[PDB]
């Protein structure tokens, strides 16, 4: 009945507990790229968010977003909890053939923070595929007027990790999604 | 187009008698509203809860919040992107050739931080009006 498991969690990165710009790296740097701005979440507190919604405009294009360099500290396996909203494609006006209700996640380790805006190759290898992430819940909106929806929560797993640090990237291929927050941590 | 940050403290003289602050941001624009830190050259932090309100709720000075400025040791910020559609369920969404407003009914002190009526807004003209497009 009263058996206990204590397992302490150490945060690698938490966007919710930041009150300044996140300044993450995007590629290619074109109108339609992911974009940083403030918003509210289901807790109703103002946080740093990332949005992409280039659903008819995209022609075979990948919008990548990549975090800053994250010290692994002592983590071998990292957890990455994402909170997001994803729009239903057949409910968006001007949504094309390109429209996805999913997105993909990757990581890259390196011994130092030596990633740039154009290096390394923005493509799987040297990037390591974590998962393609689909939405259990879709949001429907009418511009200026009204919205229905629920926030998606997904925790992905990643590793084993070896090097001093890593970066986490998001690849969009046609979704209309807000990344409300990302929490990377490990359990000691 | 990143417009000039707006510092939300009573030393800000851009909040003019009666009128308050008036901006004209275009769609695509971004604007930081900053509640500033009490640093090593400033005595007397100013406690505000800052809100986006409708014309009638701005006219005059009631609520029913984009910044919770109750943190002296930290620069607290909201950045608005003036866009017509957000994929955030709670995202801010704005019309070409329409006006939006931002007020605070807090009276600068901890006690009144949560004052649902008064301000700032109706005492010191502490508000913005954004004539978008």
């Amino acid at each position: 009945a009263g058996h206990h498991h204590h397992h302490h969690e150490e945060t690698l990165l938490n966007t919710k507990l930041e009150t300044a710009d996140l300044k993450w790296v995007t590629f290619p740097q074109v109108d339609g790229q992911w974009e940083e701005l403030s918003g509210l979440d289901e807790e109703q507190h103002s946080v740093r968010t990332y949005e992409v919604c280039d659903v008819q405009r995209a022609p075979g294009q990948a919008h990548w977003l990549r975090t800053g360099w994250v010290p692994r500290r002592g983590a071998v396996h990292v957890y990455a909890t994402l909170r997001f909203t994803m729009l239903e494609c057949l409910s968006l006006p001007r949504a094309g053939r390109s429209c996805k209700e999913t997105f993909t996640v990757f990581y890259y380790e390196s011994d130092a923070d030596t990633a740039t805006a154009l290096t390394p190759a923005w493509m799987e290898n040297p990037y390591i595929k974590v998962d393609t992430v689909a939405a259990e819940h879709l949001t429907r909106k009418r511009p200026g007027a009204e919205a229905t929806g629920k926030v998606n929560v997904k925790t992905l797993r990643l590793g084993p990790l070896s090097k001093a640090g890593f970066y986490l990237a998001f690849q969009d291929q046609g979704a209309c999604m807000a990344l409300l927050s990302l929490h990377l941590f490990y359990k000691k | 187009i990143v417009l000039e940050p707006i510092y939300w403290n009573s030393s800000n003289s851009k909040f003019l008698p009666g009128q308050g602050l008036v901006l004209y941001p275009q769609i695509g624009d971004k604007l930081d509203i900053i509640c500033p830190k009490v640093d090593s050259k400033t005595v007397q932090y100013e406690y505000y809860k800052v809100y986006m309100v409708d014309k009638d709720q701005a006219d005059r000075c009631t609520i029913k919040p984009l910044l919770n400025c109750a943190r002296p040791d930290q620069d607290v910020k909201f950045t608005i992107k003036f866009q017509e559609f957000s994929p955030n369920l709670w995202g801010l969404e704005f019309q070409k050739n329409k006006d939006y407003y931002i007020i605070s009914t807090s009276n600068g002190s901890l006690e009144g931080l949560d004052n649902q009526e008064g301000g700032v807004c109706q005492t010191r003209a502490m508000k913005i009006l954004m004539k978008v497009g």
